[PDB]
């Protein structure tokens, strides 16, 4: 106690070294205010530690970052950051409240004067103290709104000298033209307006047109490479090398998404003051996506979350014309390497959403490119099952939809494609039995064990390997499975049982697209009037492929007639009758000239699951 | 053009269907193979609009396997052909063809599958050089060539796991030699301006887990290459890009616990992992903790009597800076638990800070799995270094305060009372969380434990008031057991957990104090021992070794019987079991009469008549009946 009393008569009569002793203790005390954060003679400390803080703060800006001048900063840094740690709830005792005017507005007019390194906390702190101490600062909300209306109206001339008109040795520029404020701000304001109530119906019309501005900002460098882009006919992504502060370009990225999420949180009430704005979204939309910095990950998932809340508000039918725009891979994800390894499930989740919301009024082009997107989807080498098994649900769904296009060759010739995807999953399932059973073992084994996992050679497990493991060989782990506790087995038999009912309904759909007129029925028996007719000679093949493959995908449920539930149980017969029953839609002559074929394939199947 | 292309296609795949035949020579032919692959990339380029007659796209579709097979197929024979490989990879890479597993089986079964210590370096010197620069290569090719490199280096590894230190041949120096220079010692003056490229990401995380991969398995070839290794991995930690970031730290860590560094290196990296706060790469900080802090006191020796490691003040550092963002505190939370070994010296500066922020963990009102984990781990943490203090101390040592000690208490009772597994019963209808939180309840109030904090310790009257008085409560517990609408799952588990709680604390008490809180025991039960539900009266009466997990901790109804001098209990529990056998439910009847029969016999006596009767009348007769029954059946 006596370090801490000498340590403050210290700084009372100080109004290298010295200098030195008191930021070491200025920060100790900030360091060791946990023991002291809370108790009655808070007042004592508070009155006496307010006037120092108060009359040291008047000195002039320092820009500089070296010697005395870090010294100050740091010493600067570990006081303010005493008003944001200490306990200022809301609770009877608090005593900060009857001394909060004259601090407040010393607090305000620094952050009007003082820098990024300063202004930034210092803004924090302002916010910290109206979440809890509005009781009787009620009044000077006034002067806050009009500063940050002021930030809002300077962001344009900012941004205007920083791209049009454009470490220790640096000079550090106020904090008027700095981004990071700026991007920070709508947070604090969204918060503001959670405190009070009194001054949110009159401020929102004045601050419409200011984020509307700063959404429509853009740099002139950027727009020209967009522009010279189009007149190519292909698309710029990235950032235009012409930007000589990169970190400035990610500044401003991060700007703008902060905008548009605070844009995506006012429309829930206050949407019809932001009616003619709407026409405008998409274009900006596509634009961000485009000019979004490759690091930046967390930008693009704020973007991906705050355009999902925009959708949800059923806003979905102004983005019909970029449609076919977002789908192109590299305008929705880029070459991030985080972003395709991490966030690619949520973005595509999102558009497959927005897709079947509004797939009524689709044209044909838009269908084909979301066939051939998600059916190419459907074969990535993810290492869970989710991702397949929402791309298989949506490529069912639109199953239904396609079936709708005036011209019956399209319709026909993309049921086709569907199949033959499936077909193609199934032989790809096929390929990975051993090794998922092998791994389904393994797993259960070192559960079994029940020791604490270490990553180093161990003799005691030797490294087996096998032709799936051609490319998952290497000691780093991206994502342990141990996290996912995910079985290969289950999850293969979840997306074989998925596929089985998408099956019937997909052919189901595709019986009612004939072309009429193409094959003759004059006499034939009524249980074949409905079904499917004129295959060519390059579809039978895909059908016969499908059964073949789909019939040998049954190994995973691992005399005959089994009377009570043995060996093959309710599920297995279930889902048999399942497959069966697709092949009683077809024509007659494809399926005698399918199965004459694939008998003896059949036969030769047999004998390795019997239940077939 | 395109329907005679198909058909020539066609055609000369179904030639060579029959490869014991001796009829394959002619794919030996370049000239042709040159040919095939242009009308190929036509075809495809034509497919790749929707350019073709609306007549022609399927078999178009088919061709290009079709073509795709047999250049797999020619490029079977003579394998040691790379420069065709090597020109396929290119096409295959360049968006020109459409991938086949063709390709990949054959690579597998011909190259990494080689019998021959040949061949592979050979083919590992001309991927290197192909990488080692030299342009004309995009990066997708780099990528596709480094997924060819890996699978050799770890077949090589699998052959040679034996015991007598087999050597890697494979492994020669000159190869060494020739990945330091093309990837090690190669100091790039400016690599980030290369970013301006795409998919680079991919090759650079494919060079370091190569290196990490060697590192691990072959740690004693790197002593001449130590320093290049240390360069290039401290190098390549200035990458803005995350996950690349992650990997070099995990390098640096395989390093570290392979080899021997400077501690300010150590420390330094250390510190800068503590501070991750991104929720990205989650698992490769986990990984480079684990490789990294164990071996950290052979890192960092500490003088002896000195328990103020600069290692162990680091994270109470970070703990106090950032104790704004909950993230990191329960990334150190998770790192901390791991290794209670190290960390039980220091704990005199953790304890409390623990106790603290147990509330903040985990919301009493709806926390999340992860967070009950993390809080139940914390707690078996603090109790690990209980019992390691009390072994040391059998085989002033800092205590906890009091108030610490009756904070965790609390909470701990609240945390079991609110959980979501219900512990189990031999009545349950036709868990680990419970089990584990119960048994660190019942260890730490043992007498030589925190057991003397009992005397002190009142019956938690508001837990125990507002899960059992509680009037919707009372009904539910009144009400009918058919009735699925007052079946409320969640309270009844509420109210099992805390019968097993009050079970517990009663097992410790003083028959003084039973016998003075008497009337706050009859209140809290009163209830309780009217329900018609059998898990409740399990509950209250049956207790079972292999239910307890190896725990003697008899029933309450005995405890506070015996408690009773050889009373008002007495007379108040025949009255209850009077009026439940009189209102005809037998369920609560017989288990007070048992427990109290075992108490003492003299008060069956005048019971005898209704135990008779419902027997007679009920019970056995629908027994028989239903196996009279079952005998029809």
């Amino acid at each position: 106690m006596a370090t801490s009393l000498i340590e403050d008569v210290v700084k009372k009569l100080s109004v290298y070294t010295e200098l030195k002793v008191k930021a070491e203790a200025a920060c100790a005390l900030r360091d060791s205010l946990d023991h002291y954060t809370a108790g009655p003679a808070y007042p004592a400390f508070l009155k006496k530690v307010m006037p120092v803080f108060i009359h040291i703060l008047r000195q002039q800006p320092v820009f500089q970052t070296t010697g005395e001048q870090g010294h100050m900063q740091k010493l600067r840094n570990c006081i303010l950051e005493i008003l944001h740690r200490l306990p200022t709830s809301q609770t009877p005792p608090e005593h900060f409240e009857p001394y909060a005017h004259e601090i407040v507005d010393l607090l305000l007019e620094l952050v009007r004067t003082d820098n990024e390194d300063n202004v930034i906390l210092c803004v924090k702190i302002l916010s910290d103290i109206m979440r809890h101490q509005h009781k009787i600062m009620s009044g000077k909300v006034q002067t806050f709104l009009n500063l940050i209306q002021e930030l809002f109206e300077q962001l344009d001339k900012v941004v205007r000298d920083q791209l049009d008109n454009t470490q220790a040795n640096r000079l550090l520029p106020r904090g008027m033209y700095s981004f990071k404020v700026l991007a920070e701000c709508p947070i604090i304001v969204v918060s503001i307006f959670q405190v009070h109530r009194s001054a949110v119906t009159p401020n929102v019309k004045a601050f419409v047109p200011l984020i509307k501005s700063a959404l429509l900002c853009q740099a002139k460098a950027q727009d020209q490479a967009h522009r010279e882009a189009a007149a190519r006919g292909t698309i710029h992504i990235g950032v235009s090398p012409n930007i000589k502060n990169r970190a400035a370009f990610g500044d401003f990225i991060t700007a703008q998404v902060k905008t548009m999420s605070f844009l995506a949180y006012l429309l829930r009430q206050y949407s019809s003051q932001l009616s003619d704005f709407l026409p405008h979204l998409p274009d900006i939309i596509v634009r961000l996506l485009r000019d979004c910095p490759r690091d930046k990950s967390s930008a693009r998932k704020e973007l991906f979350v705050a355009i999902r809340h925009i959708i949800n508000f059923n806003f979905r039918k102004i983005f019909l014309p970029k449609i076919d725009e977002l789908l192109d891979e590299r305008t929705l994800v880029g070459d991030g390497l985080t972003v395709h390894e991490t966030m690619r499930p949520l973005a595509y989740s999102m558009l497959a959403d927005l897709i079947h919301h509004v797939r009524d009024q689709l044209s044909p082009e838009q269908i084909r490119k979301t066939v051939e997107v998600y059916t190419r989807n459907l074969q990535d080498n993810f290492p869970g099952t989710s991702f397949q098994t929402m791309s298989a649900k949506l490529l069912l769904n639109m199953a239904e939809c396609i079936a709708r296009l005036p011209n019956k060759v399209d319709a026909r010739h993309y049921l086709i494609m569907i199949l033959n995807a499936i077909a193609d999953k199934f032989a790809a399932m096929n390929r990975q039995y051993p090794n998922a059973v092998k791994l389904s073992k393994q797993y259960a084994q070192q559960a079994a064990k029940n020791v604490p996992e270490t990553y180093l050679a161990d003799k005691e497990n030797p490294p087996d390997w096998d032709e799936i493991d051609i490319f998952n060989a290497t000691p780093i782990k991206i994502s342990n499975p141990r996290d996912r506790a995910a079985d290969p087995v289950v999850d293969n038999k979840f997306l074989f049982r998925n596929l089985m009912t998408g099956l019937k309904n997909t052919f189901y759909q595709l019986k009612s697209c004939n072309i009429p007129g193409a094959v003759d029925l004059t006499g034939a028996p009524a249980h074949w009037t409905d079904v499917a007719y004129g295959f060519t000679a390059e579809e039978v093949k895909v059908i016969a492929k499908l059964f073949r493959e789909g019939a040998y995908v049954f190994r995973y449920y691992e005399y005959m007639a089994n009377f009570y539930m043995v060996s093959s149980s309710k599920e297995e017969k279930e889902l048999l009758e399942t497959f069966a029953t697709v092949f009683h839609c077809i024509d007659p002559a494809t399926f005698h000239e399918v199965f004459q074929q694939e008998i003896p394939r059949l036969y030769e199947m047999i004998h390795e699951h019997t239940a077939l | 053009k395109f329907i005679a292309i198909i058909n020539t296609i066609n055609m000369l795949d179904a030639l060579c269907q029959f490869p014991t035949a001796n009829s394959q020579s002619w794919l030996d032919n370049k000239e042709h193979i040159e040919w095939l692959k242009t009308v190929g990339k036509e075809l495809e380029l034509q497919q790749k609009k929707n350019s073709l007659t609306p007549n022609l796209r399927l078999p178009a579709h088919q061709a290009s396997e079709q073509l795709m097979n047999i250049l797999t197929k020619a490029l079977d024979r003579n394998p040691n052909d790379l420069d065709a490989l090597f020109s396929l990879v290119e096409g295959i890479t360049s968006d020109d063809f459409r991938e086949t597993p063709a390709l990949l089986s054959h690579i597998y079964n011909k190259i990494i599958r080689s019998d021959s210590i040949d061949f592979w370096r050979i083919t590992i010197l001309r991927c290197l050089d192909i990488y080692s620069g030299k342009t004309a290569s995009q990066r997708m090719k780099w990528y596709l060539l480094h997924n060819i490199v890996n699978p050799i280096i770890a077949m090589d590894v699998m052959r040679t796991w034996d015991d007598p230190n087999k050597a890697s041949r494979l492994l020669d120096r000159t190869v060494i030699d020739s990945i330091n220079t093309k990837i090690w010692k190669v100091n790039l003056p400016d690599p980030q301006e290369d970013l301006l490229q795409p998919r680079v990401d991919h090759t650079r995380m494919e060079v370091l887990q190569l290196s990490a991969m060697l590192v691990k398995y072959r740690h004693a070839l790197l002593q001449d290459a130590r320093k290049d290794f240390i360069k290039f991995a401290w190098t390549y930690i200035r990458l803005d890009d995350v996950i690349n970031k992650h990997a070099a730290y995990v390098v640096i860590g395989y390093f570290i616990a392979h080899y021997e560094t400077p501690a300010k290196i150590v420390s330094q990296i250390y510190f800068s992992l503590l501070k991750t706060n991104q929720n990205e790469g989650r698992a490769l900080v986990t990984q480079a903790l684990e490789l990294m802090a164990p071996v950290m006191p052979k890192r960092c020796p500490f003088p002896p009597g000195d328990r103020n490691p600069v290692w162990a003040l680091a994270p109470r550092r970070i703990l106090a800076e950032e104790s704004q963002n909950v993230q990191q505190m329960t990334a150190i939370f998770h790192y901390l638990v791991r290794h209670p070994d190290l960390f039980y010296d220091t704990r005199d500066k953790f304890a409390m800070l623990i106790i603290q922020c147990l509330r903040k963990v985990a919301s009493p009102p709806n926390p999340s799995n992860d967070n009950r984990k993390l809080a139940l781990n914390m707690m078996w943490l603090i109790w690990q270094w209980e019992q390691r203090r009390v072994e040391s101390k059998l085989s002033a040592e800092f205590q906890i305060p009091s108030v610490g000690r009756h904070k965790m208490i609390r909470y701990l009772v609240e945390f079991i009372a609110q959980l979501n597994e219900r512990y189990p019963l031999p009545s349950a209808r036709p868990n680990e969380l419970c089990k584990k939180a119960t048994a660190l309840l019942y260890n730490l109030l043992q007498p030589q434990y925190w057991g003397d904090l009992v005397e002190e310790m009142d019956l938690f009257p508001n837990v125990t008031d507002l899960v059992l008085a509680g009037e919707k409560s009372a009904t539910l517990l009144s009400a009918d057991p058919s009735d699925p609408e007052k079946c409320d799952d969640k309270l009844i588990t509420s109210i099992i957990n805390t019968l097993q709680v009050v079970r517990i604390v009663l097992h410790f008490k003083s028959d003084r104090w039973i016998l003075d809180n008497m009337p706050q025991i009859q209140k809290i039960l009163e209830k309780c021992l009217k329900s018609a539900n059998p898990e409740i009266q399990d509950c209250l009466h049956m207790a079972d070794r292999k239910y307890d997990g190896d725990r003697d901790v008899k029933p309450t109804i005995k405890r506070i019987l015996d408690a009773v001098p050889e009373s008002e209990l007495i007379a108040w529990l025949s009255g209850i079991a009077t009026e439940s056998m009189a209102a005809g439910n037998y369920v609560s009847g017989i288990n007070i009469l048992w427990s109290l029969g075992h108490r003492k016999p003299s008060i069956i006596d005048q019971h005898i008549p209704a135990i008779m009767r419902s027997l007679q009348s009920k019970l056995a007769r629908d027994h028989v009946s239903h196996y009279a029954a079952l005998g029809h059946q």
